[PDB]
């Protein structure tokens, strides 16, 4: 309901775990269970691949259609991009839903 | 060569875009008149008080032409749209002409 493809096998979850690291344990030994570790964290690349299949708009409607398009006219800044402090924002929601079919 | 009662053409009115080619094609219906009675004429800016600079010299002939050089001749209005939207440029490779249906 809050949209998209629903999967009965969606793209599994993918898990990520930093291994523990004991500290220096003590000179005799204790069952109890380690509660000191060496801090410590990870750092990497991701990438992430998928084809997307299109499907073709086949119209025979004369007229123009309705697009997305950026304003054309002059502003302070561009949509879709940073500021002056780097900041990337995204001006508005964009839909998918611009080109006609019959009913 | 067909008869009186056959067809010698179609109707074909039609835009296909394949890959980086897009071909359209265009059919409309014409009325020839006969034009300056069967005569070519010497026509001039003579007589007409035309200043130098609109001064000419030539003849009316006796014939029609075809003109199909405007673009909305070809593309529709949507099909303008798809070009210009998606398109760094294109060109014309290839050209075919068809009179058909002729009516006397």
């Amino acid at each position: 309901l809050m949209g998209g493809f629903g999967l009965k096998n969606p793209p599994p979850q993918i898990l990520i775990k930093n291994t523990p690291v004991p500290a220096n344990p003590p000179a005799e030994f204790s069952a109890t269970k380690f509660a000191s570790f060496i801090t410590q964290y990870s750092t990497g690349q991701v990438s992430v691949e998928i084809e997307w299949e299109l499907q073709k708009e086949n119209s025979k409607r004369w007229n123009p259609e309705v697009q997305y398009t950026s304003n054309y006219a002059k502003s302070a800044n561009v949509d879709f991009t940073v500021d002056n402090n780097g900041l990337y924002t995204e001006p508005r929601p964009i839909g998918t839903r611009y080109l006609t079919r019959p009913l | 060569a067909d008869g009186v009662g056959n067809a010698s053409g179609n109707w074909h009115c039609d835009s296909t875009w394949l890959g980086d080619r897009v071909i359209t094609t265009s059919t409309r219906t014409w009325a020839l008149p006969t034009y300056n009675n069967h005569l070519y004429k010497q026509i001039s800016s003579a007589s007409t008080g035309a200043s130098n600079d609109n001064h000419y010299f030539g003849y009316s002939t006796p014939w029609g032409y075809f003109d199909f050089n405007r673009f909305h001749c070809h593309f529709s209005p949507r099909d303008w749209q798809r070009l210009i939207n998606n398109n760094w440029g294109f060109r014309p490779k290839r050209l075919n002409f068809k009179l058909f249906n002729i009516q006397v």
